[PDB]
């Protein structure tokens, strides 16, 4: 059936939200962190 | 960084550079002409005046003006993670499934270290690979290397297709066991053509086999020395995932009979004098370094189990590639060209068969306690079903006795039952059901090596007991 | 059943690649600020510095006609000729005695270099 | 330019000085005569130059002059018709500025710079191009030549030429940044023209030849081996799939072979027809010609300049199939360049790298999606001559491991007269399995299992010969009597076929289907009828052997009437008897 | 048998004998390039 | 072009080689002239020439010459022969010059012993029917004008006996084709390398007693003359025979008696300057040296001229996977192979038909040309011979008496066509003599068994008996 | 060193009746097994090393696969001594490579095991030595020779095979020790064609 896919594909989605959604926060902490980092 | 641009030699697959000292021997370099282009090579010999790099690839657009040099890692590595179960690469680690690159737990040097012979245990465990054939005559043990033996026109990467996508542990028949042990396939295939390649890709991907799979694809277009690296990178992926997270994986080589070659290339290249039969004189010691990365090792939970796949050049036992490959594994399966050309699929010809590690993982607390004695059994009878076949050509079947025209049939029935299983799945229950089926046919009391106990719990079934679902 | 779970899969890999390279993006745009920042003649001090002592015996030192005003006392010092060169951007280059060896020590080529070994510790504070 | 001197010679080798700065396989020209060469080394202030032409009375201190550009072909109407050398020089042209023989250092255009084509354009001003994409159509030989944007050029339309006749020098369409596209461009030989995706093969490159169309068929974008001895017959066979394949455009390379084939082909093409346009046959083959005393070193370009020209030919959406002479000869020219350089020899003193040569031509095969759009495929047919007639030869054992069809040639096959002879136990074919769905669409919807039977037959005769060797034909029971006969009829009746027939040298897919028919029906009734007790001696002189011996000479639109006379006589053959 | 066994250890012999053969020449050719580059450089 | 530069200054010679250093205007493949204390002057060819020394191949023996005294001069830039209308009739040796001790010829040319390729689009097809009279060549191995067919050999084997039979009767059929019937006899041009006496004066006074000499230009390189000779005279013969064909309309027949000779003199300069051998030590340029010379045979469109060439060679130990037939096969256009067992049981020409091929015989035969049934009748005697060899290979087996009646029947055809068609002698056969012979031996099979021929002409032509030609 | 060589007068009582008897081994002796598959070669080595009178065993593994030496280093320690009913490792001393170990560690085994045997001779015991599969070791020495660049003999090895083949198995016998006392070496030597 094509609705086990349909909720696969839900599911999806909904997980690359959040991952986003928790990125979005320490998005500025990784940016300051490798600026200092590459630097000598 | 740092760039050198004292070439002074370019010449079929080598360039010279001076003052380049320090370079380490082995290391990974980058190449850049005038275009902006980029090639890779590889340093194989130092020297206080000049360094020689042999190039990937091709050194179409080189000249002596306009060309640098610089280093890219001393030895060469790989970084490893668990999220390369689902992906595919190169041969040299660079993804080719349009997926962002992984991000590495550690980087090892993809040449392995040798595995204490003090650190490994007994291999006692097998696995069921769905294949009648092997489970029950020719049963693959965890922590084997039992390679495949096949020739020109043979199906070989079918037969490797369907024990990726088959193959399974069965913890229920060890005891008790535990529920859950992880499973994971490492495919590495050396100068296959884009039609095997695409063929690969469609199975491993049709089914969901890909989940718990990491592939080395190296086309044989490719360059050589990806080649030669490529079965490395595959063992230390194994390595990994095997002895740091308790994984049971099974690795297979799809043809190393590419990799003899690549290795004669390479050899010839940096001019070296060839041993037997024009292969390097150290040809057994590097398919050593590669066979005897698999095993079991005491106090750790994981294995690794290798399947070695090659095709004989000539249908020639005594070539070097074979004849070296049996003295490192243990055992082989040998595919059968008439066999194949009957119709019979998988082509697996039982009589030049053999697994020299199938006493220990067989018996009472693994498969069944009957194993043992119906191999023998069934290899015994289809022996004497082949000779009687032969000889009824002379003397017709009127003249046979009653015995020699039962074992005429069985061996029939064996090769359409037993062997003709096509793509379907079997378990060791069902290749066992169907052996006591075909044994039945023959009379009780010629089951010279099966015990009586045996003999009255299992003789008598019918072969309509699959029959109805051959 | 085993498409969803490859769909699941790749869409939170894909995800992942894109949060890590929208970092690489933003650390790229922000390292090229840097000569605008009062901090610079000291950022190329010591890439001169550092250049020159992973270059024993160079002969020569040449960089940005914009950024050799600020390395003018070093080159003297250091006892080696400094040159113009407006290809150069963000950083050094020290061209060796014999002519055929050359460092470089632009900033975004040690970004490409260390952005390997600085993801997993990118993932581990975006997400650990 | 880079302009050096000559500092040593050494037959077709020569080494010049003064040359820094020159890229390695770039293309010079040897001496006052401009001899054309290409670097193969760089060594400080010298280069290694292998000089495409003969070399004698050259003297030390002549200039040698780098172009700067590596080999390259140019691309465009103009080629189908047409003969080239190993560097695609027109041989016509030759031989009119030249008398009967070849001589250094002619100078001649690959497309004819004179001929008008009537330009039919498509694009319009404003619209954005890329590469592969088609500009307009011209007319060739009952085709409609596209005319493509070069691979790897991006840009938008500023102004398109009205329809009309042109020359192939003209400008037809000139883009925003001011770049000229002309009807041709050049492409470096050496270099795989790009596509867009690789697709699965899935139709049959039929050959006409019953064995391999049958037995061990080739699919469209594959590659096949024919290997064998002198004498055995590929070059007939080769031949036969340039007259009666389905392919759109057939390029046919002569690499380092006799001249009188080409001469043959040159004589007979003209007269022959299409079979499928119904024009003549010759407008759709290309000849690149390379005889055995022309240059070594131009054997090698010869390949390259013929897949280069089977890659645009696919890219304009055609189905292409390139037959190679022999690549034996280019493995020999390779060794001796090699002997030149002092190099280090592998295995029979080829060079190392012989195997990548190989493996990098032959996976330029196959079927994909264009660049445009559209899709069309290349098909490799190479012939190997090992020395000796040795298989365990190095080329033909790297060639093993690449092809998808192996076609192997017997030598005692051919001894007595038995053609194609083809070796049926040394042979194979992967694309079997893959074309299934393709014959039971179009053949028949039971056409695999009777090749498989006929197979398997095949294969119990050639179990039974061993024993036949040792107790001889009388020995055996009937059975396998009757098993020995219907391989032999086999053998005899549907695997043979002359080339030189004007009915069997062609043969159909549904033609070989009713043969193959009609000799199981037989066996299947000689088995039932020797079941029963009737004689095996008394049925090999029925009257219906000879007419399914001489089917094979039945024309193609008679042959379902004699079908069917056949399958009724087979019946009553045996039923009349009972 | 002996007969066809005696081919086959004759065949044998012959194959290794051009083999000793192929390793000599390519033994000589190694060492006079050792020898160029070594001294004329 | 009239001056005499001597260069002195020779730093090596070692067997066929020699040395000289500051001569960078040599040009390569130039011939020089050396000459030592004594006066007396050797030929010789550039085969290398850089800016540190020249590499020069010796066409005699070293013996005398020394790194004091010698000299070098120049003679021409590119090797050329001076050919003539006039040199029919004469000998010379294996670098042209005059042995017979009349007056060298005026050149009405200078022509390069090398050649220049054939342009294939300038080429033409091979289509005219040569009636040599040997049953085994005419009928099964057809010879057209225009071909390479040579013959392969043994040590014992008769192939120059062959030969001159071949050349002694050897004649197109006008009649038969409808062509312009004209009766030109054959120009041959013979080329010998290391023939020795027994052998040239076998062929010397077969050419005298059929008055063929007259019409002749012998190319003659002893045995006990020096080796690298051998390099130039395929290359002088076939520079000859090319001018007369392609500039008098003159039908061309080259022999060239022993190519093995040639082979090894290829190898003596292969092995002295280190070149990479191919198989069992020849060289591995060896496929283009042989096809420089194999390919200068053929007919050329709009000329009435033509060149045929038979080879001549000796397989070293009867073994056809050797490299000198090996390769020559791969060139030429088929091959006449003796049979040593033939030869012992007394039958003579011993032709083998099996391994013997005709490439070109498709072209010269057929309808209008020779008969309507010549290729059918070909293939159904090469088909019946093959089944009677097979048999032959079974009854040593399993006893003669075990066979059946069909057997036996094909077993009988094989050793009367062995004894009456093969076994013909010293004679004369026209192609309806031997069509006649063969049909004669067809008819011993049933009629029923003649697959390949179609019924038409079985009608026409079986059921006449052998006897009735002999008996 | 050693004083003096005796003649083989003694026998190497293996345990076996038809050893023993058909086919005896003096004492200082060498005796040459092959090694079929599924023949016991092992069981018949471990019962040569439990039973025959030999004070010391010395076990020579050269180039045997990973899971055959962990079978042989798994198994002895479980064997127990008959004559005092200890371990049967308190007397033995173990010599292993596999196959992916160094070259020159697997051609130099044999050498050890037989120096120490020698060593624990002239302390005036008897040692048995048993070096199994001496066919890898000659792999390894043609493996070394091919990396010299030498000239081979026969079937790839170099021409001074037996020449090293004898210096090994040439140091076996039983011999007065420089200490006075009597002392013997006895080889068993698996070869695998
Ligand atoms: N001396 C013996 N006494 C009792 N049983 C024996 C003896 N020798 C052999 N066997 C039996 O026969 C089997 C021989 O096969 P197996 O593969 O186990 O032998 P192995 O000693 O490990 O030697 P190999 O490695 O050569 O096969 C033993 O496992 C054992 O069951
Ligand atoms: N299929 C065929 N039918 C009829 N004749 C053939 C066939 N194949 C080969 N021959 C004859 O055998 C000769 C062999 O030469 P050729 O076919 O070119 O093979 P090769 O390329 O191996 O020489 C040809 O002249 C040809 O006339
Ligand atoms: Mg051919």
């Amino acid at each position: 059936t094509e609705a086990l896919l349909a909720r696969y594909r839900e599911r999806a989605e909904a997980e690359a939200k959040a991952v986003r959604e928790k990125a979005m926060a320490r998005l500025d902490e990784a940016v300051a962190l490798v600026l200092k980092e590459v630097l000598p | 960084k740092k760039e050198y641009t004292g070439i002074t030699y370019i010449s079929g697959p080598l360039l010279f550079v001076e003052n380049a000292k320090d370079l380490a021997y082995g290391a990974i370099v980058d190449i850049k002409d005038g275009t902006g282009r980029v090639r890779g090579g590889q340093v194989i010999e130092v020297s206080e005046e000049y360094a020689v790099i042999q190039v990937f690839e091709e050194t179409t657009g080189l000249d002596l003006a306009t060309t640098s040099v610089s280093l890219v890692e001393d030895v060469a590595r790989l970084g490893v993670s668990k999220e390369m179960l689902g992906r595919r690469f190169n041969g040299i680690g660079k993804p080719i499934d349009g997926l962002p690159p992984i991000t590495p737990e550690k980087r090892l040097p993809i040449t392995g270290l040798p595995l204490n012979p003090v650190a490994r245990r007994k291999p006692e465990q097998f696995i069921q690979t769905g294949i009648s054939t092997i489970d029950v005559m020719n049963t693959l043990v965890r922590g084997q290397k039992l390679p495949i033996f096949s020739g020109s026109g043979l199906p070989a990467n079918e037969i490797a297709a369907q024990i990726a996508r088959q193959a399974t542990v069965r913890p229920d028949l060890s005891g008790e066991g535990e529920k859950e042990e992880p499973f994971a396939v490492v495919f590495a295939a050396m100068g296959i053509t884009q039609r095997e390649l695409s063929y690969f890709i469609q199975e491993f991907e049709r089914t969901g086999a890909l989940s718990r799979s990491v592939l080395f694809l190296n086309k044989a277009d490719d360059p050589t020395i990806e080649r030669i690296l490529t079965p490395r990178m595959a063992l230390t992926v194994a390595e990994y995932l095997a002895f740091e997270h308790d994984y049971h994986v099974l690795v297979i080589l799809t043809d190393m009979t590419n990799y003899c070659e690549a290795l004669r290339e390479i050899g010839a290249a940096r001019e070296e004098i060839p041993g037997r039969r024009g292969y390097p004189g150290y040809m057994y010691t590097d398919l050593a370094t590669i066979y005897e990365r698999a095993g079991v090792v005491e106090g750790k939970k994981g294995s690794v189990t290798q399947i070695p796949i090659l095709s004989m050049p000539d249908d020639d036992r005594t070539h070097p590639i074979p004849d070296l490959t049996g003295y490192i594994t243990e055992g082989q399966i040998q595919l059968s060209r008439e066999l194949h050309r009957k119709g019979i699929y998988p082509p697996i010809d039982p009589l030049p068969s053999l697994s020299r590690l199938m006493n220990n993982g067989v018996g009472k607390g693994k498969t069944r306690e009957d194993h043992k004695q119906v191999s023998d059994q069934l290899y015994s009878a289809y022996a004497n079903g082949v000779d009687i076949r032969k000889l009824v050509a002379i003397i017709g079947e009127d003249a046979l006795t009653e015995n020699d025209r039962r074992y005429l049939q069985f061996a029939d029935a064996f090769e359409r039952f037993f062997i003709n299983q096509g793509q379907q799945n079997r378990s060791i229950e069902e290749s066992l059901q169907i052996a006591w089926a075909l044994l039945s046919m023959l009379p009780q009391g010629e089951l010279k090596r099966i015990s009586k106990d045996h003999i009255g719990k299992y003789y008598g079934q019918k072969l309509e007991e699959i029959w109805g679902a051959p | 059943e085993s498409a969803g779970e490859l769909l699941v899969a790749t869409a939170r890999t894909q995800a992942r690649g894109e949060v890590l390279e929208e970092v690489r993006r933003r650390v790229r745009e922000a390292l090229e600020a840097l000569p605008q920042k009062p901090e610079w003649p000291e950022v190329v001090r010591k890439l001169a510095l550092e250049a020159l002592e992973a270059l024993p015996g160079a002969k020569a030192l040449v960089a940005n006609p914009e950024d050799l005003p600020h390395l003018e006392a070093l080159a003297r010092e250091r006892g080696v000729e400094l040159q113009a060169e407006p290809a150069l951007r963000l950083g050094v280059r020290a061209v060796g005695a014999e002519g055929k060896t050359q460092v470089e020590n632009s900033l975004l080529a040690r970004l490409d270099r260390a952005w390997d070994a600085l993801s997993s510790k990118v993932a581990q504070a975006l997400w650990g | 330019m880079i302009q050096g001197v000559i500092q040593k010679i050494a037959g077709p080798a020569v080494i010049a000085k003064g040359m820094l700065g020159a890229r390695m396989y770039d293309i010079c020209k040897v001496g006052e005569e401009g001899l054309v060469g290409e670097i193969i080394r760089l060594d400080g202030d010298t280069a290694f130059v292998q000089v495409y032409e003969d070399t004698s009375g050259l003297k030390v201190g002549e200039p040698v002059v780098s172009t700067g550009l590596p080999l390259a072909v140019e691309l465009g109407p103009g080629m189908l018709n047409g003969i080239y050398d190993g560097i695609q020089r027109p041989l016509e042209r030759i031989r009119e500025k030249t008398g009967i023989y070849i001589t250094r250092g002619v100078v001649v255009h690959a497309l004819d710079r004179e001929k008008k084509w009537a330009w039919t354009p498509m694009v319009k001003p404003g619209d954005e191009v890329r590469g592969g994409m088609v500009l307009g159509t011209v007319p060739e030989f009952g085709f409609t030549h596209k005319i493509l944007v070069p691979p790897d050029v991006r840009g938008r339309v500023k102004e398109v030429k009205p329809a009309g006749e042109y020359t192939v020098e003209e400008p037809v369409v000139v883009l925003e940044d001011g770049t000229e596209l002309k009807m041709y461009h050049t492409w470096p030989v050496r270099r795989a023209r790009p596509v867009q995706r690789k697709l699965d093969p899935n139709t049959p490159f039929l050959t006409g030849m019953r064995i391999l169309d049958v037995l061990f068929p080739v699919a469209m974008g594959g590659t096949a081996a024919i290997p064998g001895p002198f004498g055995a017959g590929k070059s007939v066979t080769q031949q036969s799939l340039a007259k009666w394949s389905n392919a759109d455009v057939v390029v046919y390379v002569g690499c380092g072979e006799r001249g009188n084939e080409m001469t043959d082909v040159l004589v007979e093409f003209p007269e022959l027809t299409d079979p499928k346009t119904g024009g003549p046959l010759m407008h759709r083959t290309v000849l690149i010609a390379n005889t055995s005393n022309m240059p070594v070193a131009a054997r090698e370009a010869s390949i390259y300049v013929g897949v280069t020209i089977a890659e645009y030919f696919r890219d304009q959406g055609f189905s292409v199939a390139l037959m190679a002479d022999s690549t034996s000869r280019w493995a020999e020219a390779l060794r001796e360049i090699s002997s030149r350089l002092e190099e280090m020899p592998a295995e029979e003193g080829y060079p190392p790298y012989l195997a990548a040569r190989l493996a990098a031509f032959y996976e330029r095969a196959g079927k994909v999606i264009t660049l445009g759009g559209e899709e069309g495929a290349v098909t490799i047919v190479g012939a190997v001559s090992p020395p000796g007639g040795d298989m365990s030869e190095p080329v033909t054992q790297s060639t093993l491991r690449i092809v998808g069809a192996f076609w192997r040639l017997d030598a005692s096959l051919a001894f007595r007269r038995h053609f194609p002879a083809i070796n049926w136990n040394g042979s194979y074919s992967l694309f079997t399995s893959a074309l299934d769905p393709w014959y039971r669409e179009n053949v028949a919807e039971d056409y695999p299992e009777l090749r498989d039977a006929i197979s398997e037959l095949l294969q119990r005769e050639a179990g039974l010969q061993e024993i036949v060797q040792l107790v001889g034909p009388d020995a055996l029971q009937d059975a396998e009597r009757l098993v020995i006969e219907v391989g032999r009829i086999i053998r005899e009746d549907f695997l043979q076929q002359n080339a030189y027939h004007e009915v069997d040298a062609y043969c159909s897919m549904k033609k070989a289907y009713g043969i193959m028919k009609m000799i199981l029906a037989f066996y299947k009734e000689a088995e039932a009828a020797i079941k029963r007790g009737v004689s095996i001696d008394e049925i090999l002189q029925l009257p219906v052997l000879e007419r399914i011996g001489r089917a094979r000479y039945v024309s193609e639109e008679e042959f379902p009437a004699y079908f069917e006379e056949a399958m009724k006589e087979i019946q009553g053959a045996f039923k009349a008897l009972a | 048998i002996p007969g066809i066994r005696a081919q086959i250890r004759f065949i044998q012999q012959v194959l290794e004998q051009r083999e000793r053969e192929d390793t000599f020449r390519l033994k000589r050719i190694k060492g006079k390039i050792e020898a160029r580059e070594a001294e004329e450089e």
